[PDB]
């Protein structure tokens, strides 16, 4: 299998099978050096290689594809680049009591150390455990990267291989391990060390399960430290190979960026064979002055075919600035993602948790949504399950006003006329109680006002009342665990909902429930410790879909035995079924009218579940328990015998009544779906739930408001064809012809030429159900799932119900594909962490017991209120800013070098440079590439109260407005533009060359005109950001005046110093000289002119609406709403 | 625990000032940007049509001249004042000999004598034109050598192949010595001699002194120093061969110090016309009438149909006269002021009102 060796130096040069390094594994390190030959190559010192013309596919390849991949990743390269050296230390070399291994140092990162991982420690590779300083090595597992749950499994070192502890017993070990290879596995791997004692001397083994292997992805919380060597590699661990299924290539920027840098390089590969046919035109005229006072060649071919050393003296100079591009929104993208992390809105205060950003990369995407796909069960609803309802033998009395106001659709109740009304019946519930010890502060439980005197006492009814009450808390799944700050309150953690719903509410329905131990279970009665007991469990199951107990009833009388009888419930299929005519409980008056008041609590939509009981025989009453032990129990459990033995017996099952279970809302989520359905966003609710209680919710949280057409699928068939026959069957034609009527009734195009296509919010507002079972029917084929898609385009928020999370994944990868639009998916829950990684944004809620579609999420929103946060606040920033700074660097690259192009028909296209050698390096790192960075952090077009106000903001960046290609070409135009004015104007004072001095010295070298024209363009292109932001303020206002001032004060530095051959005094010869302050003046002016009228021209006559909200909110529109605003928040006023 | 520091930057609560585009922030900023670029645009040519040139073209003088004295035929001068605008007293040319003294291509001391009708007043500057001499390609200003340009020695390897500067074509002959100003530009340089006085002619003969002292910069010693080095192994360039026949002795060693018409050649000129400065006065004014100078031709221009000339001037603080600088402010004045009279007759009669937000409105 696998071979790892322990204490030995790990040579580079040997081969043997002793060495554990001759297996040759990679590291976790997955350029510059490339990097650096362009920047030398570029324009001087050191050109290692300028071919000249066969190049030209080398160079522009390069930098689009394998140099823009390796800047655009910001968690595989930044992630394992500042984990190192992850608590190197100094207990180390130097070691004594002899045979005591020596302590080496291999490498940064290697296999065979004894290195510890400390509290907040990135943990460099897979670790087994060998030595903790807690009792039973009271360590764990964290779940942060590649691991996936919320519980902290305690995991345990043997008993011997925890002898080995102090730094006097560290080098005190020693054993060769078995191991697997490369499998895309989580929890699957096998080994075992017969490893060497300490206090005995002796070798001895150790069972290794999956559960001592933690991973590398992880952060350890809660303990101090814990010791191991590091047993597994680094460059294994498959996070990075699990996770993503994509590759996160970003949007409809970044991936259009890089079309946008070719054209760059086109419409400047134009402008060298228009200078390589007028520099062969110089050539053959030998009339010119190159022959008396230079001294080469009667030829051409300077390098070859011209003077070509200078062309590709650009060529390798302009291939510079789409990797200063990359690295420029590689700053912007990782601060306008660490402003959402900094953000106190964004925050679960209940669970103290920020908006963590699982993806630095993209938050551009956010700013151009318009497909959310969420779940009804976690992500729009509160997902814990309580207790309101049941009905017993009859009377269900009371009823908890939560959910009839879309069964009342027409008006709701909640004002004074319902709520008020059962408001003073909770009133009525809490004044005064009949036992003590229950805990009024959290209850909300089954209400109970009076039955006979307010406690309840020949009325059998209350007999088998006060049964299943207590049944329901005796007989479940998990264990009462204990509150650590008080003994008195009970805290209750399950992985099922509403088993701990039950629970929680018959201690604060009435008998206080303290203690569920296997000592027992206490019942108080004359002051001594009445107690129950349970023999065993049976388990629900989604195979099974029911639950039953194995429950311990006394033999309460002397001289006799008397009978038991066991419980059932679960759910209604074969409830109902199975009739009652032996027992006491028929179906009666009372049977069938509780079965509709289990009909009718779905109506107002609750979970119904029931409970029932069984019959049995007295004498095999044992002998219904012999055979569990060797059937059952022993090797058959998860085996097909627990549902035949659930049958067998039990071919008539007795029922009696039903308990009601109702999920509330998450917060804010009826306001939030109103913000985000009206900002342009069609979201569709990918739901695991049924017609009714589906949409039962669709009019609470108000996506569904007016239109919902009402259909009558009526079907239960399949399509075992696909070839003819299709007015033959039954259901593929139905739900066709559903599909084709439902067009013809609301409009006859039915279509083929998918082409045509708007992203437009839609105008006739619509709804569709679809269940299921129809979608899976719909989006099987060709040419059914685009009858389906422009059904389903032409609605605000349909729903899509009893969807498998098979069918949630490719719902959404249907828009995706078919449509050139990219989704959202929101989610918590590990049956959409498949619709997560589908859609090209998403969203995960945190904080619960289930965690896996959080650290596979692309960002971690504690409620789902504050997702109008994030899209409509912090979304529609990353693209106001980023869709302009991207055409506002290559501006300001084209406004500087196409003025060396513009210097070529004045030197008939010889070669020589019009800037220092610093003004070429200094110009985009240090003079312009500063603002362009703060246009894209610190744009805010409008405020942070303004936009969650006028959502429909967010309506730019659907219809993809802020960003095309022909936005481009009118910022390219304008570095063409103003290249000629910051050239032109530099050299017409020249252009009868004169004096330009006041002391009549002159200065006209190549170098004291490229102060001239470098100083007017970046004043004329630092304004130009200036005036193109949004929000002017106190840190880019200083930052574009401490880059306005640079190229003042580095002429000032570096000329006046006596290593800038040519110059030792171009500050004063230059800036002191009253031409340069006459011209600078004028070609700031003449580059800003014909834009500051053209943002004048049209801002005022054809306005887009975030002028339009900005001035209204300087006549004061706005000046009521608070700073720190949030509508989508119950403790704040709306206003 | 973390709550995510609340400190109005990272919820971005920078104080900001928030510019908002109407008719009230934009029209009282082209109007102040038109009334102050027409009267910048009127100060600046009041300073700039008060200057005073003279352009006198000599490179035809040893060809179409004659021993006695014979005007110039007017493609080859123009000059203009601001006190007479229209003024036609042309100058004239007198070629003296073939001296017959190792006798080149060009030589002879071409004489010219013009006549100012008014005062170069108190700096006057005699510049040099030189049309179409392509002094700008990429081996002719990369080649000197900065170790000799601040005086100190030289191997063979640091002036024949450096970074950036290097004396490459010319570093040592078949004799294999150093050049010591190494470098196309240095052994290419301007040779014609020139007065150091302009003579008065025909009404005084009170003369006109002008000095090289101060030619250029006085912070510009600190790189063109002396020489460090007094070796009989150096000698000039190819070119500089009739003004230095037998070498570099240890007397004629060139100060470069205060050899100052060379430190003007020493920048080469960027463009196809080059003027360089070559005689200052700051002492005196210059009176008016007329007067003569003495120009000993040595610089072979006529090969490549190019041009040698005079620039004699006073300069202004905007240097010398050039029409562009005052004329742009006028076109930028003139045109932010169009701009803003289209801006507002469209704005009056398109009109948009500041509304409801428009397209979620509708
Ligand atoms: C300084 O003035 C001299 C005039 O004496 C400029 O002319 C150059 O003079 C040298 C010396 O005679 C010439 O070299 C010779 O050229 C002939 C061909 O005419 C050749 O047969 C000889 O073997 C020798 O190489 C040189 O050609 C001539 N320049 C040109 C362009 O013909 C000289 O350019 C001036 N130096 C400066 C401005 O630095
Ligand atoms: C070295 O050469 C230079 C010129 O190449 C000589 O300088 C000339 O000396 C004579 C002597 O009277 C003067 O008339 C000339 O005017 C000088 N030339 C210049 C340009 O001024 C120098 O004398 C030579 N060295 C020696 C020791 O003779
Ligand atoms: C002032 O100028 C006069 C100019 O007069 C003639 O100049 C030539 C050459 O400059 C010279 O060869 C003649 O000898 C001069 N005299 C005559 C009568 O032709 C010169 O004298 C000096 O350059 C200057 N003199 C003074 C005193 O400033
Ligand atoms: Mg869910």
């Amino acid at each position: 299998l696998r071979t790892v060796y322990y204490n030995m130096p790990l040579p580079k040069d040997m081969i043997d099978e002793e060495g554990n390094p001759i297996m040759q594994y990679p590291r976790n390190k997955i350029n510059v050096y490339f990097l650096v030959l362009i920047i030398l190559g570029a324009f001087q010192i050191f050109g290692v290689t300028n071919p000249g013309l066969s190049a030209v596919p080398l160079v522009v390849i390069v930098i689009i594809t394998a140099i823009k991949d390796a800047i655009e990743d910001s968690r595989r390269t930044v992630l394992d680049l500042e984990v190192n050296n992850t608590k190197t230390h100094i207990l180390e070399g130097v070691e004594n009591e002899d045979c005591k291994f020596a302590k080496n140092y291999w490498k940064g990162v290697k296999v065979g150390d004894i290195v510890r991982i400390h509290n907040n420690d990135e943990i460099p590779a897979d670790i087994i455990l060998l030595s903790t300083s807690d009792t039973d090595g009271a360590c764990y597992v964290e779940t942060k990267n590649l691991d996936g749950e919320t519980n902290l499994k305690v995991r345990q070192s043997l008993k011997c291989t925890n002898t080995i502890r102090t730094s006097k017993d560290i080098a005190r070990t020693k054993f060769w391990i078995e191991s697997e290879g490369p499998h895309s596995n989580l929890y699957t791997y096998q080994g075992n060390m017969k490893w060497r004692n300490l206090a005995d001397g002796e070798i001895r083994n150790e069972p290794i399960t999956i559960n001592n292997v933690l991973l590398r992805g992880c952060t350890l919380r809660n303990t101090k430290w814990a010791m191991g060597v590091v047993m597994f590699t680094g460059g294994d661990t498959k996070i990075m190979l699990n996770s993503g299924i994509t590759p996160t290539k970003k949007s409809r920027i970044s991936r259009e960026l890089n079309f946008s840098v070719v054209i760059n390089f086109v419409l400047l590969f134009i402008l060298c064979f228009v200078s390589g046919i007028a520099n062969g035109v110089y050539y053959d005229k030998k009339g010119r002055s190159r022959f008396s006072y230079e001294f080469g060649t009667i030829a051409g071919s300077a390098a070859t075919n011209g003077f070509v050393s200078f062309w590709v003296a650009v060529i390798l100079y302009q291939s510079l600035v789409p990797i200063s591009l990359y690295i420029s929104v590689e700053i912007i993208k990782t601060a306008q993602a660490a402003f959402i992390y900094g953000d106190v809105l964004l925050y679960n205060a209940k669970l103290d948790y920020p908006c963590t950003p699982k993806s630095w990369n993209i938050s551009d995407d956010l700013g151009q949504v318009e497909y959310i796909f969420s779940d009804k069960t976690g992500t729009l609803t509160q997902n814990v399950m309580e207790f309101k309802k049941c009905t017993i033998n009859g009377v269900s009395y009371g009823r908890a006003y939560t959910e009839a106001l879309a069964g009342l659709r027409k008006r709701q109740g909640i004002d004074v006329e319902t709520e008020g009304r059962r408001e003073k019946a909770e009133i009525a519930k809490d004044r005064d109680t009949m036992i003590d010890e229950l805990r009024a502060l959290s209850g909300n439980s089954q209400f109970y006002p009076e039955e006979v005197t307010f406690v309840s006492k020949g009325e059998v009814q209350q007999r088998c009342c006060e049964h299943f009450m207590l049944a329901l808390a005796l007989c479940h799944s998990v264990l009462v665990e204990a509150n650590p700050d008080n003994p008195k309150k009970l805290d209750l953690k399950a992985q099922s909902p509403d088993e701990a719903a039950l629970v929680a509410t018959a201690r604060d329905v009435g008998f206080s429930f303290v203690g569920k131990t296997k000592k027992g279970l206490i019942i108080e009665m004359q002051g001594i410790q009445k107690e129950f007991e349970i023999l065993n469990i049976l388990e629900f199951n989604s195979s099974r879909k029911r639950m039953s107990c194995i429950v311990k009833i006394p033999g309460l009388n002397p001289g006799d035995e008397p009978r038991a009888l066991l419980i059932c419930k679960g759910a209604d299929s074969i409830i109902y079924s199975r009739l009652s005519r032996q027992s006491g409980s028929n179906s009666e008056a009372i049977l069938e009218k509780t079965a509709l008041h289990l009909e009718q609590y779905a109506t107002e939509g609750l979970r119904t579940l029931c409970i029932a009981q069984r019959e049995l025989s007295w004498s095999e009453y044992e002998k219904w328990n012999e055979k569990y032990d060797i059937a059952a129990a022993s090797l058959a459990n998860r085996e097909d015998e627990l549902e035949v033995v659930a049958d067998s017996i039990e071919r008539e099952l007795i029922l009696l009544g039903g308990t009601a279970i109702e999920d509330r809302l998450q917060d804010g989520v009826p306001d939030c779906i109103e913000l985000l359905a009206e900002a342009g966003i069609k979201l569709w609710v990918l739901t695991g739930d049924k017609v009714e209680t589906a949409i039962n919710i669709g009019f609470s949280c108000n996506l569904l408001n007016n239109e919902m057409e009402l259909l009558v699928i009526k079907t239960t068939g399949d399509d075992v064809k696909e070839f003819g026959s299709e007015p033959s069957e039954i259901v593929d034609a139905l739900l066709s012809k559903y599909l084709k009527e439902y067009f013809n009734l609301t409009g006859s195009e039915e279509e083929i030429f998918e082409a045509k296509k708007d992203h437009e919010f839609p105008k006739g507002n619509y709804a569709i159900v679809i269940d299921g079972d129809a979608l899976k029917l719909a989006l099987y084929g060709e040419d059914i799932r685009r009858k389906f898609l422009l059904l389903c385009k032409n609605c605000r928020a349909v729903l899509c119900c009893r969807v498998s999370p098979s069918q949630k994944a490719a719902v959404v990868k249907l828009v995706k594909d078919s449509l050139d639009v990219m989704t959202l998916a929101i989610g918590d829950g590990s049956n959409d962490v498949a619709m997560i990684q589908s859609a090209d944004v998403g969203i995960g809620i945190a904080g619960e017991e289930g965690r896996q579609a959080v650290m596979c999420s692309d960002y971690a929103i504690g409620q789902f209120r504050y997702l109008a946060r994030l899209v409509l606040v912090h979304g529609r920033w990353s693209y106001k800013r980023l869709a302009e700074m991207i055409p506002e660097f290559f501006y300001k690259n084209m406004i500087f070098a196409l003025a060396l192009f513009w210097y070529g028909i004045y030197n008939d296209f010889d070669g020589s440079y019009l800037y220092e050698y610093t003004y070429m390096m200094f110009y985009n790192l240090a003079f312009t590439s500063l603002p362009v960075i703060f246009l894209g952090i610190l744009d805010q077009d409008v405020n942070d109260t303004i936009s969650l106000v006028v959502p429909q903001l967010y309506r730019v960046g659907i219809l993809r407005k802020e960003w095309n290609q022909r936005k481009f070409l009118w910022y390219m135009l304008d570095g063409l533009y103003q290249s000629i004015i910051c050239f032109f104007f530099p050299y017409l004072v020249y252009h009868k060359n004169m004096i330009v001095t006041s002391n009549g010295l002159g200065l006209d070298h190549r170098y004291f005109v490229g102060v001239y024209v470098t100083t007017i363009a970046v004043i004329s292109c630092n304004t130009y950001v200036l005036l193109h932001q949004y929000r002017w303020d106190w840190f880019s206002g200083l930052f574009i005046a401490l880059s306005c001032l640079v190229v003042f004060a580095w002429t000032g530095i570096w000329s006046s110093a006596i290593a800038s051959r040519e110059f030792f005094k171009a500050a004063a010869r230059i800036y002191g000289a009253p031409s340069f302050w006459a011209v600078f003046f004028v070609a700031v002016l003449f580059c800003l002119l014909p834009r500051f009228t053209y943002d004048s021209f049209q801002k005022f006559f054809y306005p887009t609406d975030v002028e339009i909200v900005r001035e209204m909110w300087q006549h004061g529109h706005f000046d009521h709403y608070p700073p720190g605003y949030d509508p989508t928040d119950p403790n704040r006023p709306k206003v | 625990n973390r709550r995510p520091k609340e400190d109005a930057f990272t919820q971005q609560r920078l104080a900001a000032i928030n510019p908002v585009l109407t008719p009230r922030t934009v029209l009282p900023l082209y109007l102040l940007i038109a009334v102050v670029f027409v009267i910048v645009g009127g100060c600046i040519l009041a300073q700039n049509s008060k200057v005073d040139e003279v352009t006198i073209y000599y490179q035809d003088c040893m060809t179409n001249a004659t021993s006695s004295w014979s005007d110039i035929p007017s493609e080859h001068w123009q000059f203009v004042f601001h006190k007479y605008k229209t003024y036609n007293t042309a100058p004239q040319w007198r070629f003296v000999d073939d001296e017959s003294d190792d006798f080149t291509k060009q030589r002879g001391t071409c004489q010219i004598r013009f006549t100012t009708p008014s005062d170069m007043k108190n700096n006057v500057y005699l510049n040099y034109v030189l049309e179409k001499f392509a002094a700008n390609h990429r081996r002719y200003v990369l080649s000197f050598s900065e170790d000799q340009i601040r005086g100190e020695d030289a191997s063979y390897e640091t002036v024949h192949d450096a970074t950036g500067i290097n004396c490459k074509p010319l570093s040592k002959n078949a004799d294999g010595k150093i050049y010591y100003p190494c470098g196309l530009i240095a052994n290419s340089m301007f040779n014609d001699t020139f007065p150091l006085q302009l003579t008065n002619v025909g009404d005084t003969s009170n003369n006109y002194s002008l000095t090289n002292k101060g030619i250029n910069w006085e912070s510009d010693k600190k790189r063109y120093k002396k020489t460090k080095y007094n070796y009989t192994q150096i000698a000039p360039p190819p070119y500089w061969e009739k003004m230095y026949p037998d070498g570099y002795n240890e007397t004629n060693i060139p100060d470069i110090q205060d050899w100052e018409e060379f430190q003007n050649w020493m920048r080469p000129g960027a463009f196809d016309k080059i003027t360089k400065l070559i005689r200052i006065n700051k002492n005196d004014t210059l009176p008016a009438g007329e007067y003569q100078l003495d120009i000993g031709l040595h610089w072979p221009v006529l090969e490549f149909n190019g041009k040698k000339g005079i620039y004699l001037t006073h300069g202004s603080h905007l240097g010398g006269r050039n029409p562009f600088l005052g004329i742009v402010y006028l076109i930028g004045g003139c045109i932010c002021a169009a701009m803003a009279l289209i801006l507002l007759t469209f704005w009056l009669f398109g009109g948009r009102k500041i509304a409801d937000a428009s397209s979620l409105s509708w």
